């Protein structure tokens, strides 16, 4: 099933002199109180907890299940200066407090190097964005209007995705950097999807198992009435908010045990039609700055988590 | 302001939109020469929304005509109100799709759509600020369905921020005019679901029965069916063309009937429809029109509304009415049939009123119901599709022209998920 | 010296403006073309010699309603600058009329209001007519209240807003926009007069004896209400009630400023002869649950304050006698902490009658504005509708696709809940 796990980052010295207050109150270990109202979650990780425990509690079971042929998915989300870059990648090479994605990649490459020699663990990776409802590709400048198609087993996928093999964590990091070089950023203004496909082939039993695992770096829900944007930024905000509310509706349909789940309302929910439905664990990680100066927007972020469980 | 360009493809679409230009020109006093000879200034108050002013006070349509056979172009030129159209908007090929979606979506359509696309660019740049388009096609054949589908896809790629219309005539199972109706219809619906913004699922057998029984006419020709469709079409956009006590343009009807992006397939209807003899034994009043349009036997879609629930229903009246009477009767209908009208959407009724009725009647109305009975349509066709797809019948035509079996499978999957959408809200 | 600007938003506001300015031009004797063959300054300027332009600004995005006035009989009274016109309507959407389409038009109307307020010297307050159901009248009015409160702030901003009914309602997506714009209805406005359509339908059916009433009669009645409010400014009475004194005597707490109105006597001409419309009868009829402007029985609520704006041939003695009769009646029960909840207002000018109108020529009149808790019931059922819309997410993606967010829905619902809580607290 789905499990939301919120994070509140530490305060930074840039606003300690500003005179901001720590307005994030706690109750138990899975409920926050903001503006004298409680918002429930499953886990509320604090400024003091490092990346290690957050990783072990959020992403470990997903990787444990996807290596057994199942499918997993992760949703990153947050506004600017909320802790996304710190939580997802953070440190690049430091094994102390680096992000989540490098830890997933290294755990994959450390599990592969502990198995039997009769198992060819092919590791494909894709990295593509969703911009103005168009599925661009960040590994190719020509494939800017890709589309989605299905297969015989009703498993959607992008047709024409610039797949790329890998054989070490450094290649994965280089691919992620090359893709992020072309990412539309002013501040993320586009959803990004990093797919990891682990095809384990058993020779003695002759069975294959392809485990798919999605790292979704979402964009920021932006009340454009306040920001005063005009032009392309406005349309970007429109499409981003559409995709986010569609994803929220889908996750609510999932967690409410609804007989039907409208996956086809948005492309980001169309591509993920399989990795969320049944035998597929999923964990939503939201990063937030608990400073009062960023209180208002933070509420929206917390509400995006509240459209997961209830 | 809020201009509209009327794309119009296929033989059936050509005839329907021709009758539409006929009825809309009769209401604006536009002679066959494109010249104005009307009476009221309210006609010319909003002539620019469809028509365009030319040298000599000659108003010409903003209508693109499309086909892969010049016979329909000959018909539209030679028929009445043919000279009104602009000759440059005639865009015709020579092959003919032959009820092949592939030919009219990959081979001939892809080669011909550049002219149509440049022409709609020209017509969209000549205006001030348009609101939405109108596609008038048919899901049975390959010319209409395939060409309009490729075209509307290119449009939504170009203009994704404009409301979109599709006045489709879905093929009924009993009125079997061609053999590959399920293929073309499903392959078109795979694109109309994700590209369009609101679609009106007119049906042939519906209008046939309406002309047999509700009008008691003995020989229903395509002219009468097209006249029904034309009255339906003009009834929807009267709010733009004329003032009123409560206006409702296209976008308002959309956002007051489209709760979710995919639940936008509507069954339309029209009232008052009367025979010749019963025209005297009929008092034109709001309760009469009201109980006449909600009748299942006054619908232009072959799907019994009694077998399903209403989600949203827009009644666009036309005439100097009393709004209290209107809202009272619509409320009373929502109360008498509380089981049909859905419960988790209070005020299932949208209402719209104008002051200028059609030329001939004292009052009139128009009906757009977003019922859940539509699933039955997409059930029946689907069965036929399976019956033709299980044995791979008639498939080598589509295969040899550029398609693949997986596109058929994807269309079927999307259509079944749409049926599930319409099921769960029942 | 005195003055009051009148903003008119949406088709509802513009048609109410047609009716109102018809009433105004009739009362002061001014022809449709502005030519008048002192007192008009409260609503009319003076364009030098032989002209009187109004202190109004019609704003709307549907060009049809505004072009109906540019071509109507009052094409000469207004001039093309006050008749602002957009290109694409909000289409029953808060978000389109709030930021997407609103930003194209609001600079011009704000420039015009700056040019129109610098013309006067004793501005008393604004008047913003809008329906809570439409997209324009909600979003554009929210934006406009924000901009004015940032600019002016202190001036008494009033809004005589139409309210969607629970049963007799025209659009599907009205509860959304209503809840969304209640935020600005609270924070920026100063005293809003909610009005429902079904109440006016019932009043026209019962008293006026019209079986088929359209919106013109509703608008005439609301124009009579506004004239009853503003005759204390226009003409000179024996006991004047300015808008600031009105608000002071009627708005106890800063959040409780939504008094429902009611007007009397509303009766046809044939019924006028039989009934002797004395002060006591018209004063008693206003307290009846059937003659109010909104669907809510006052018997389950408790009045906190109410202003009686009598106009015409009235003397204070029978007024005080009828007031004593009301205070003796137990069914009309008042709240304990306000022993005197009346602010009487007399004025010499009787109410006029428009040619072709449904009302009769009377000599006495009343416009009671009861600030009660019973109005909250409407919000409750409105919230109920909103809940039935909200849990299933009907029509959300349309608003989301123009900038709006789920958090705004949640915050607006929480705020309406807190407001109903406040009314329920102050009742005891
Ligand atoms: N309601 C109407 N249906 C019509 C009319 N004329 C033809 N048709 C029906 O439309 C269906 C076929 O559509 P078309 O005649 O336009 C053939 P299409 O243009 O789609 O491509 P081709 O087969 O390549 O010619 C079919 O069911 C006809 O019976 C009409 O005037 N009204
Ligand atoms: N009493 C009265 N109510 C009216 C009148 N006109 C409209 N209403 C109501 O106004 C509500 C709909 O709001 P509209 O004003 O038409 O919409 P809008 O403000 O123009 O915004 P858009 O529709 O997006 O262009 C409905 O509930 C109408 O019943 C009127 O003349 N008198
Ligand atoms: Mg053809
Ligand atoms: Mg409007």
């Amino acid at each position: 099933n789905i499990k939301v796990m919120c994070r509140f980052r530490p305060l930074n010295e840039s606003e300690v002199n500003r005179g901001d207050k720590y307005i994030a109150k706690f109750q138990g270990e899975d409920t926050v109180v903001i503006a004298s109202k409680p918002y429930a979650f499953d886990r509320v990780f604090q400024s003091s907890t490092s990346q290690e425990q957050v990783y072990n509690d959020a992403a470990k079971k997903i990787v444990k299940d996807v290596l057994e042929g199942y499918n997993g998915t992760i949703f990153a989300y947050g506004q600017t200066s909320s802790g996304k870059t710190h939580t997802m990648e953070g440190k690049l090479h430091d094994p102390e407090g680096m992000g989540i994605i490098p830890r997933i990649v290294q755990d994959i490459f450390n599990y592969i190097y502990s198995m039997d020699e009769n198992l060819e663990f092919h590791i494909k990776v894709s990295y593509f964005e969703i911009y103005l409802d168009k599925i661009r590709d960040l590994l190719d400048v020509s494939k800017t209007n890709l589309s989605v198609h299905e297969d015989k087993n009703r498993v959607p996928y992008v047709k024409g995705a610039t797949e790329r093999f890998v054989s070490s964590p450094d290649e994965v990091m280089d691919t992620i950097d090359e893709g992020k070089s072309n990412r539309h950023v002013a501040s993320s203004r586009s959803h990004s999807i990093f797919l990891i496909n682990v095809k384990q082939e058993n020779t003695q039993t002759e069975q294959k198992l392809s485990g798919k695992l999605y790292l979704v770096d979402l964009a920021g829900s932006e009340k454009v009435s306040k920001t005063g944007a005009e032009g392309a930024v406005l349309d970007e905000a429109k499409n981003i908010n559409k995709s986010l509310s569609a994803l929220g509706n889908v996750i609510s349909a999932l967690a409410e045990g609804s007989t039907y789940v409208p996956y086809r309302d948005s492309k980001m929910t169309r591509i993920l039609q399989d990795s969320l439905g049944g035998n597929a664990r999923t964990t939503i990680v939201i990063c937030c700055s608990p400073s009062s100066y960023n209180e208002s927007e933070t509420k929206s972020t917390l509400l995006f988590g509240q459209r997961a469980k209830t | 302001m809020r201009e509209i360009v009327h794309i119009q493809a296929g033989q059936c679409g050509n005839q329907i939109g021709a009758k539409f230009w006929e009825v809309i020109s009769d209401e604006h006093g536009i002679d066959p020469t494109g010249s104005y000879h009307g009476d009221s200034d309210l006609q010319l108050e909003r002539i620019n929304v469809y028509y365009n002013e030319a040298a000599g006070n000659k108003y010409v349509p903003r209508a693109i005509l499309v086909d892969l056979e010049p016979g329909t172009m000959d018909s539209v030129r030679s028929g009445p109100f043919g000279q009104i159209f602009r000759p440059d908007n005639f865009v015709f090929g020579q092959s003919g799709a032959g009820n092949n979606w592939a030919k009219g979506h990959y081979t001939e359509g892809a080669e011909l759509v550049d002219s149509v696309l440049d022409v709609v660019r020209k017509e969209s740049e000549s205006c001030d600020c348009l609101q939405g388009f109108q596609l008038t096609h048919s899901l049975g054949g390959g010319t209409g369905s395939g060409m309009g589908t490729l075209l509307i896809s290119k449009i939504r790629e170009e203009y994704p921020d404009r409301i979109m219309n599709t006045f489709s005539v879905v093929p009924s199972p009993k009125v079997s005019d061609t053999v590959v109706e399920p293929y073309n219809a499903t392959l078109s619906v795979h694109q109309l679901v994700e590209n369009t913004d609101e679609t009106y699922c007119i049906d042939n057998e519906a209008l046939y029965d309406i002309c047999f029984r509700t009008l008691k006419l003995t020989t229903p020709t395509y002219g009468d069916l097209n006249h029904l469709v034309s009255a339906t079409m003009s009834g929807v956009t009267t709010c733009l063309r004329f003032p009123g006590q409560l206006n409702a343009d296209l976008r308002k009807l959309a956002v007051n009937m489209v709760p979710f992006p995919r639940l936008h397939f509507f069954m339309p209807g029209f009232a008052p429809l009367t025979s010749r003899g019963s025209q005297q034994y009929r008092a034109l009043t709001v309760p009469e029109l009201t109980q006449q349009m909600f009748d299942a036997k006054n619908m232009m879609a072959a799907c019994d509304p009694r077998h399903g629930r209403y989600l949203t229903v827009a009644a666009v009246f036309r005439g100097r009415m009393s709004m209290k009477e209107v809202d009272e009767q619509m409320l009373n209908v929502q109360n008498k049939n509380s089981s049909y009208f859905v419960e988790w959407i209070p005020n299932n009724v949208k209402t719209a009123v104008c002051d200028i009725p059609p030329r001939g009647l004292k009052m009139s109305a128009t009906f757009i119901g977003n019922s859940t009975a539509i699933q039955e349509l997409f059930k029946r066709i689907s069965e036929q599709f399976t019956a033709m797809f299980r044995r791979k019948a008639f498939l080598h035509w589509y295969t040899g022209e550029g398609m693949d079996e997986m596109e058929f499978t994807e269309a079927e999957s999307n259509m079944n998920d749409l049926v599930s959408e319409y099921q769960q809200y029942q | 010296m005195r003055e009051c600007i009148s903003i008119h938003v949406g088709q509802a506001g513009v048609q109410i403006g047609n009716a109102c300015w018809e009433l105004y031009c009739l009362e002061h004797g001014i022809q449709p073309d502005g030519q008048m063959p002192d007192s008009f300054n409260t609503f009319f300027s003076e364009t030098g010699a032989g002209k009187h332009v109004p202190r109004a600004v019609f704003v709307d995005l549907e060009p049809t309603v505004i072009d109906e006035v540019r071509t109507g009989t009052y094409r000469q009274l207004f001039h093309p600058e006050q008749l602002i016109t957009g290109k694409e309507d909000a289409a029953n959407n808060y978000a389109r009329g709030h930021y997407t389409i609103g930003k194209e038009i609001i600079d011009l109307v704000l420039d015009r209001i700056r040019k129109l307020a610098d013309q006067c010297t004793g501005l008393q307050g604004f008047l913003v007519f809008h329906s809570f159901g439409g997209g324009t009248g909600s979003g554009f009015t929210s934006l406009l209240m924000e901009r004015l409160s940032v600019d002016y702030g202190k001036k008494s901003k009033l809004e005589f807003s139409i309210y969607p009914a629970p049963q007799v309602s025209t659009a599907v997506v009205e509860p959304y926009n209503s809840i969304l714009t209640t935020h600005t209805t609270l924070e920026h406005s100063d005293c809003a007069f909610m009005v429902d359509n079904e109440a006016i339908y019932d009043i026209c059916r019962r008293n006026l004896d019209i079986e088929r009433p359209t919106y013109t009669n509703l608008n005439r009645l609301i124009s009579q209400i506004v004239s009853s409010i503003t005759a204390s400014l226009r003409f000179d009475g024996a006991l004047n009630v300015d808008l600031t004194e009105f608000q002071t005597n009627l708005v106890p707490y800063p959040r409780i400023h939504f008094p429902l109105a009611t007007y009397a006597p509303v009766i046809s001409a044939e019924k006028a002869y039989h009934e002797q419309l004395s002060v006591a009868e018209i004063t008693n009829a206003c307290f009846e649950p059937a003659n109010q402007m909104v669907k809510c029985d006052p018997r389950h609520g408790k009045y906190m304050a109410c202003c009686l704006l009598y106009r015409g041939d009235v003397v204070p003695k029978d007024v005080n006698a009828a007031i004593a009769t009301i205070k003796t009646k137990r069914s009309i029960q008042f709240v304990d902490w306000c022993p005197t909840g009346f602010k009487v207002g007399i004025n010499y000018q009787p109410p006029t009658v428009v040619p072709g109108g449904d009302l009769a020529k009377v000599q006495r009149a009343v416009c009671m504005l009861s600030n009660t808790t019973a109005i909250a019931e409407a919000w409750a059922r409105l919230d109920h509708k909103f809940d039935l819309m909200y849990a299933k997410r009907a029509f959300v993606h349309w608003y989301v696709g123009e900038g709006m967010e789920e958090g705004e829905f949640s915050e607006a619902r929480e705020d309406m809940a807190a407001l109903e809580k406040d009314y329920e607290e102050v009742g005891v």
